[PDB]
């Protein structure tokens, strides 16, 4: 997890490259497996205790589980906001350019599963937000509306709405973007 | 406020004198014991014995210290009839400070033969000189071509002021047009005598050292003389230490051609004449900067002048040695 | 400043007197070092002991305090703002910033306050130290407000005079514990001193509280509310700001005069017959002063006796009648109570003026050149100039920058903001800063890269050059190579770079070869700084030349080491015995006659050195094998030199 | 500034590198330095010597390929590299064996000498948290990390000599000077504690909450003009210019955004003069963080355009107000950056920025070298 965490999603894209496809597939496959693990995993009611190794003097750290650790991760201040709204901003400037480029079912792959791992996230929160206030030492759990309207040091505001609107613009196959958008 | 103790130093008998390194933290002592010792004054606050070892066999007296830039060498005087030269030589290379460092005799300063007056160095300019003096009139001047030889003494310079020189003062230049200046106190142990201070400078028509000018208003014997500090001016200021308070001003009127061939047109106006010790004075000795007198006397009291507005100087620091220092003034900054 | 200095010092030592010793001094950077021997004096002992308990005396004590280095330290920062803002003049925005600058200095100066006064409550033994700086810079505090008051933003009745009752509500502390100690002893609505609490309440000019205190009085008694009520009524009429200063003097002078005259109507009309307090109270408003000449014990000091009667009877203040009410309320104080202190003699001179004398009577009663020269260059830097206050006795400013300087300089560390003070000076600061550090070392980066910067600045190089041969020295007794280098580069020097390049041909010599090539390849190439150093540049890379092999470039280079003909024989007999094999190939480079004219020289030089000494005979017995040598490679140079003549001419015919 | 556009193509990766302990001087640097590479070929020290000076050298123009002396293998990741005499190397190591070497000045050949070795100390198991920061006083080494233990040790030493483990074991970061004897250390926690060799005086309890954040820091260095002027720079966005002189004291905060300051420098000669290597984004050189604001600078910064041939200073002539260093209110944003990217995109990890020649090691299997960067 600390691996995925300092070198994935932090040197994937501005690197040396000689081709524009390798980003693209970089941050797919990454986005893809994210997604695939998220999925996978799922926050049980017992890791809410205090998770303390107490056998014959094993004093130890507390051994969060890595699900638990991302997800606690994801709802604090975390830079996936920003790596995703960079890569929208990526994928509206290739879209609105129209040019024949193999990278563009990767842009939708990797949007739909950004959008299906925000899905999942919330109907995860929902269901989180009630064992917090029973649990000893809560973390710092951040609501999405102030995620989505956080100021971004490019307008003064999240582009997450012009790319939506972009999105309308150059819609040639982003049905079922619009529909999760909706969702 | 200040820790003040009734003994100092370990020397048992009769201490001469001690100086300081220029850079302060190194020390060194002559005293009646035969054996000079050097301290190393540390960060933390105490300055422990760093060595001691025996130079001289007749009352070592005097002592001076170099800066490092030129060569650290310590050149002392004693009643012996004559007087050598010390070097700190040290091993190794620079891996962990300095390495083994020990104290070496180099070369001795030959042409002693009576008692040697002073022997400190000379401002560079035109290159650090060592001036040699005696009891006699004598006054030579040597020079270390050999950077690698500190051995080599060339004689180039050996000016003939008669009577009996005791105390000589050097002025630098303060431009490249100036020469040096060189100031001689004599001591023939007789107030009778008229005529003790000589002034020398470096006269670029002769290359020599010829007498610029004189003076027959002191005819005490001479016990001390300082010049001021060169502050880019044209003027000068002399302390003479002989029997009372005495500063002098010499002013320049004809420092050009046809007008002043070998000598130099200097007015002496006696601009401090006090006598408040009701004795006499021993040495005296100017601040770094060129605003605090320092000077002491025979009946053991030390008297401490500081600067003003007026170019005068009023006891500011009265210490009774025999006694305890009286008064309490600090003005602070 | 007189022609007299003053008192001896010395604090007298904890023991001597039965014993005959001596001190004596060595200088320094300001700390004179004092120690003990025998030397002459009145009488004669020897047997001492050995203790390191130097004697250090120096006047800058104070600095050992944590205060003082911050307070130096915001002192310069606003010293090179205020030297850097000052550059034109302006006059409303000028007094804006010069106001901004006053504020800060005072918020500056309650947190060092404060600060002093956590350690002094933190501390013990230093009490005393601690209450005496206290008092003198409380004193210190007084003359600046009353300087920034007067001389720095001269304002009319109105401004002034607000600014004097905050001045007075700021140093005035006392009605608040009188009403805390009336409210703790005994009951909280009635007390001894509650009217003294309420009079000072009104003094003070706290309306607010003095309001809630009557009315307190009135619910406590059961026959004061009209009187309450009556001194409501007298302080509504009594005028405030709104009526004079931005309006009309004259009609504040008037409403002034109204309300003087109520009142006065007011206490001769019989209704403050009873109640001895408010009787007094009123009295006391009026102009009478017996019940403050009676308890002078509570009415603190004369100034703020003074400033009570400026508020009382003085709505409009002359200057030479403020110094005539001055004078008088000191005498009618020493009439009353003597007072031995230099303090109120330093207020009238203030109030009469004289800046100049001021600071002359300030000097000399205790020292502080900080804040002088501060208010010097504060009245300097208004772009006015009056025939009062023109500094007397040689350079006060020079004097003053000289001794800030020196504050400095006598620590280590410190004296890195002593640097631009010499900034303004005519050809005087450089040379008084080299008298400070051409005596102490360096070690340090920044300081000494600043120096050398402001040096190069100042156009002199002197004591660069200076410290450039002693790092160079330092350097080749390490035996570098690339500092040792650049240090020359910098210096420009002679003697030094031939002696690094005889060390460096002595190593050569010592080794055999040389492999520290490029080592001294940084900074050269081009710049032809001296012959050697030419000559050693050329030989460090004529090594890579016949290293790579080129005839051409190495007959050139090879005729211009002969022509250079500063070198010993032994560099350029290896230099004729390594250069053949690089000639046996049949060449036309440089003829035959340039090619013995090259031996002829060579040959001459050594026949040369044989008349002088010795071809390195005392060193080594191998003579004899070099001349076999020499001989049998000029015979096949010889040889070769026939052969290509004889190619030459067969080619030619 | 002095950006060219010609640039070689030498693979070598480099994540610190020292050089020879210049005196009296801070912008003149030696030609040898012994380079700490992340992996030019694996996890070792080199020795690399070039043509790098004060105020640009003569010999070697642009693009200047450095020659490689001596190789020796070290041990653990190279994290911190500082001369404490003039010839001793000591390198902090990951696995907790500090190794030293006494290696020749002139002879250009690193011997292998002594190692501190055991800096994870646990009861029960074992937890690999050694020291991160290293600072020299001469004759004095002192080692801390996040860990809260402080190793002294002093000159010619192979073992431990003091293990400073008080109460307060906090999680050091970042080490900086003060004057001679006196150091600084900012932890991972957002505290800073300064202490003096003559006795050790901890206090961590400066707390911002109005005006400045106290999120963990990372670097810290010290600023030209004036030494005991300091500059913090870590996760809190903020390039905290700090008056300490033995108190804790701030002047300017500049509100960084899209950056994560992780390796702070300074420019000597002209002291307003900043820069800032991070992870997030691309390559930017500030110019108004620490001073106040110097005109014809923009047009440029993250990956758009360039701005170099040219480092023009705000003009002097008669003004009435006063302009020095001065920017606190973290409310404002990049004033006046320059672009040092030549619009690709490199992944950089080590920028040495010592004097006028900077000397960037990147990722990207590439070398960069700029010979000035004020004219």
């Amino acid at each position: 997890l600390q691996f995925l965490r300092d070198t994935v999603f932090l040197r994937y894209r501005t690197r040396a490259y000689r081709r524009a496809a390798e980003k693209w597939e970089v941050a797919e496959a990454v986005l893809d497996v994210f997604y695939k693990l998220l999925k996978d995993y799922e926050p049980q009611p017992e890791d809410f205790v205090d998770q303390y190794v107490e056998l014959q003097g094993e004093e130890r750290v507390a051994f969060k589980p890595p699900g638990f650790s991302l997800m606690h991760h994801l709802l604090n201040e975390s830079p996936m906001l920003e790596l995703c709204l960079s890569l929208m901003e990526e994928g509206v400037t290739q879209l609105d350019t129209y040019a024949p480029f193999p990278g563009k079912k990767h842009l939708e792959k990797a949007v739909a599963y950004c959008f299906m791992l925000l899905n999942l996230t919330l109907q995860k929160e929902n269901r989180f937000m009630d064992l917090l206030r029973e649990s000893h030492l809560s973390m710092i759990v951040t609501p999405l509306e102030q995620l989505l309207q956080g100021i971004n040091p490019r307008s003064k505001k999240a582009d997450n709405v012009v790319n939506i609107a972009r999105y309308l613009c150059h819609g040639n196959s982003n049905a079922e973007l619009a529909f999760e958008s909706a969702k | 406020m200040f820790v003040a103790r009734s003994i100092a130093a370990d020397h048992k008998d009769l201490i001469h004198d001690v100086s300081f390194d220029f850079h302060g933290r190194r020390m060194a002592t002559c005293s009646s014991d035969q054996s000079v010792k050097v301290w190393d004054k540390s960060e933390n606050g105490n300055w422990h014995c760093t060595a001691s070892w025996k130079t001289h066999s007749g009352s070592v007296w005097r002592v001076t210290w170099a800066h490092p830039e030129f060569g650290q060498v310590l050149a002392s005087c004693s009643f012996d009839r004559t007087a050598a030269v010390w070097e700190e030589i040290v091993g190794e290379s620079n891996d962990k400070l300095r390495g083994q460092s020990h104290w070496v005799k180099r070369t001795t300063l030959v042409d002693s033969r009576t008692s040697v007056t002073d022997v400190k160095f000379a401002p560079k300019h035109m290159g650090l000189m060592l001036a040699t003096c005696s009891a006699d009139g004598v006054v030579r001047i040597y020079e270390a071509p050999d950077v690698m030889n500190l051995s080599q003494w060339s004689l180039q310079h050996e000016i003939s002021c008669k009577l009996s020189c005791s105390c000589i003062s050097w002025n630098p230049s303060s431009s490249r047009a100036h020469s040096p200046m060189i100031a001689v106190g004599s001591d023939d142990s007789s107030p009778n005598i008229m005529g003790k201070v000589q002034i020398y400078e470096y006269n670029e028509n002769t290359r020599k050292y010829a007498k610029a000018e004189t003076l027959m208003s002191v005819s005490d014997p001479v016990h001390d003389i300082a010049f001021a500090p060169n502050l880019g001016r044209s003027f000068h200021i002399l302390a003479v230490a002989t029997k009372d308070v005495r500063i002098f001003t010499m002013k320049p009127l004809r420092k050009e051609l046809s007008s002043s061939g070998g000598v130099t047109k200097f007015e002496i106006h006696t601009v401090a004449q006090f006598d408040n010790h009701n004795s006499q004075v021993w040495r005296v000795s100017w601040n770094i900067t060129g605003t605090v007198l320092a000077s002491s006397g025979d009946d053991g009291t030390v008297r401490l002048w500081k600067a003003n507005y007026m170019d005068n100087w009023k006891c500011i620091g009265v210490l009774k040695g025999d006694g305890n220092p009286v008064g309490n003034s600090y003005q602070g900054f | 400043m007189e022609e007299l200095d003053v008192d001896p010092a010395e604090t007298p030592i904890p023991g001597l007197g039965q014993q005959n010793r001596h001190i004596g001094f060595s200088w320094g950077p300001g700390d004179l070092l004092l120690y003990e021997t025998l030397y002459q004096k009145q009488g004669n002992s020897e047997t001492a002991a050995r203790c390191p308990f130097m004697y250090l005396v120096r006047s800058d004590e104070d600095i050992y305090s944590p205060v003082l280095r911050k307070l130096f330290n915001e002192s310069h920062s606003i010293f090179v703002g205020l030297q850097k803002s000052a550059e034109e003049a302006s006059g409303k925005s000028r007094k804006a910033q010069l106001v901004q600058v006053s504020r800060n200095y005072r918020s500056v100066l309650r947190a060092c306050m404060e600060e002093m006064h956590t350690l002094s409550e933190s501390t013990r033994e230093t009490a005393q130290k601690y209450i005496s700086q206290i008092s003198i810079l409380s004193a210190m505090e007084l003359s600046w407000n009353l300087c920034e008051i007067l001389f720095i933003e001269s304002a009319p009745a109105g401004p002034l005079l607000i600014l004097l009752l905050e001045w007075v509500r700021l140093h005035v502390c006392e009605v608040d514990n009188i009403v805390q100690d009336v409210l703790r002893s005994e009951k909280p609505t009635e007390h001894e001193k509650f009217w003294d609490g309420v009079t000072g309440y009104v003094l003070q000019g706290r309306m607010n509280e003095a309001r809630q205190l009557l009315a307190k009085e009135a619910s406590t008694s059961a026959s004061a509310r009209s009187m309450c009520r009556v001194l409501d009524d007298l302080l509504k009429k009594m005028p405030m700001l709104h009526t004079g200063g931005t309006q009309t003097l004259t009609e504040f002078e008037l409403k002034w005069q109204h309300w003087r005259e109520e009142c006065e109507r007011h206490l001769q009309n019989g209704t403050f017959s009873s109640n001895v307090h408010m009787e007094a109270v009123c009295r006391v408003l009026l102009g009478d002063e017996e019940v403050l000449l009676e308890k002078r014990d509570l009415m603190t000091t004369w100034y703020h006796f003074l400033v009570s009667r400026l508020l009382f009877k003085h709505p409009t203040v002359k200057p030479t009648e403020l110094h005539f009410y001055a004078q008088s309320s000191l005498d009618m104080f020493l009439a009353g109570d003597s007072c031995p202190e230099p303090l109120d003699n330093i207020l009238l001179a203030a109030f009469e003026f004289d800046i100049h004398q001021v600071i002359k009577e300030f000097s000399i009663v205790s020292s502080n050149w900080w804040f002088v020269a501060h208010l010097t260059d504060l009245l300097d830097h208004c772009q006015l100039f009056q025939a009062h206050n023109l500094y007397f006795g040689a350079n006060m400013r020079e004097f003053l920058l000289l001794d800030y300087a020196s504050g400095l300089f006598s620590h280590h560390s410190l004296w890195q903001l002593g640097v631009d003070y010499f900034d303004y000076c005519p050809n005087l600061g450089r040379e008084y800063l080299k008298l400070h550090m051409e005596r102490i070392p360096l070690s340090t980066e920044k300081k000494a890269l600043k120096a050398l910067r402001i040096c190069e600045q100042r156009q002199m190089t002197e004591q660069v050059r200076s410290i450039c041969k002693t790092m160079a020295m330092q350097s080749l007794c390490n035996r570098r190579l690339g500092s040792a280098l650049s240090w020359s580069i910098r210096a420009k020097d002679a003697a030094f770079a031939t002696l690094i390049s005889d060390r460096f041909l002595k190593e050569y010599c010592e080794r055999g070869n040389f492999t520290d090539l490029d080592l001294i390849d940084n900074l050269g190439s081009a710049m032809l700084l001296s012959d050697r150093l030419t000559f050693l540049g050329k030989y460090r890379e004529f090594h890579r030349m016949y290293s790579q092999e080129q005839f051409s470039e190495a007959a050139s280079l090879l005729l211009s080491l002969m022509t250079a003909r500063i070198a010993p024989c032994s560099f350029w007999l290896t230099l004729l015995l390594d250069a053949l094999p690089l000639l046996e190939q049949k060449q036309v480079i440089f003829s035959a006659e340039q090619t013995y004219e090259l031996m002829r020289c060579l040959e001459d030089r050594m026949a040369a050195k044989l008349e002088s000494t010795s071809p390195d005979e005392i060193q080594k017995q191998d003579s004899s094998i070099d001349n076999t040598k020499v001989e049998m490679l000029r015979l096949a140079l010889a040889r070769n030199l026939a052969r290509a003549i004889v190619t030459e001419g067969a080619l030619q015919e | 500034m002095a950006d060219k556009f010609a640039a070689k193509f030498v693979s070598h990766k480099i994540s610190r590198t020292r050089w020879r302990p210049v005196s009296a001087s801070s912008l003149q640097q030696p030609d040898v330095f012994a380079t700490g590479s992340w992996d030019n070929e694996e996890n070792k020290v080199c020795v690399w010597a070039t043509s790098d000076f004060g105020a640009t050298s003569l010999d070697e123009e642009y693009q200047g390929d450095p020659k490689q002396l001596c190789d020796i293998k070290h041990p653990g990741d190279v994290m911190d590299m500082q001369f404490l005499d003039k010839e001793r190397i000591v390198t902090g190591s990951s696995t907790g064996t500090v190794t030293i070497f006494r290696h020749h000045e002139n002879n250009q050949t690193l011997s292998v000498n002594q190692r501190w070795e055991q800096a994870h100390y646990h009861v029960g198991s074992n937890m690999r948290a050694p020291c991160t920061a290293i600072v020299c006083s001469s004759p004095e080494i002192v080692s801390v990390g996040e860990d809260g233990r402080i190793n002294c040790f002093r000159a010619e030493s192979r073992d431990v000599l003091r293990t400073i483990d008080d109460a307060d074991s906090s999680t050091m970061h970042g080490v900086t000077f003060l004057r001679t004897t006196e150091i600084l250390t900012v932890n991972s926690v957002g505290q800073l504690k300064l202490w003096d060799l003559r006795k050790q005086g901890n206090d961590p309890t400066q707390i911002f909450s109005v005006t400045g954040e106290r999120v963990p820091l990372h670097c810290v260095d010290r600023h030209p003009n004036q030494q005991h002027v300091v500059a913090t720079g870590g996760q809190d966005g903020m390039l905290c210019i700090w008056d300490v002189r033995h108190g804790k004291m701030p002047m300017s905060l500049l509100n960084a955004h899209e950056a994560e300051m992780w390796e702070v420098h300074f420019h000597p000669s002209n002291p307003d003069h900043l820069f800032t290597c991070s992870e997030d984004g691309s390559l930017w050189h500030w110019d108004a963080s620490a001073d106040s604001e110097k005109p014809t600078f923009l047009l440029g910064g993250r990956s758009t355009f360039n701005i170099s041939r040219s480092s023009i200073a705000p003009p002097n002539a008669n003004q009435s107000l006063a302009c020095a260093w001065l920017s606190t209110d973290p409310t404002k944003g990049q004033l006046e950056i320059t672009n040092l990217l030549p619009s690709s995109t490199l992944s950089v990890n080590s920028l040495d920025v010592l004097g006028q020649n900077l000397v960037c090691g990147t990722d990207a299997e590439a070398i960069y070298v700029t010979r000035r960067l004020f004219s």
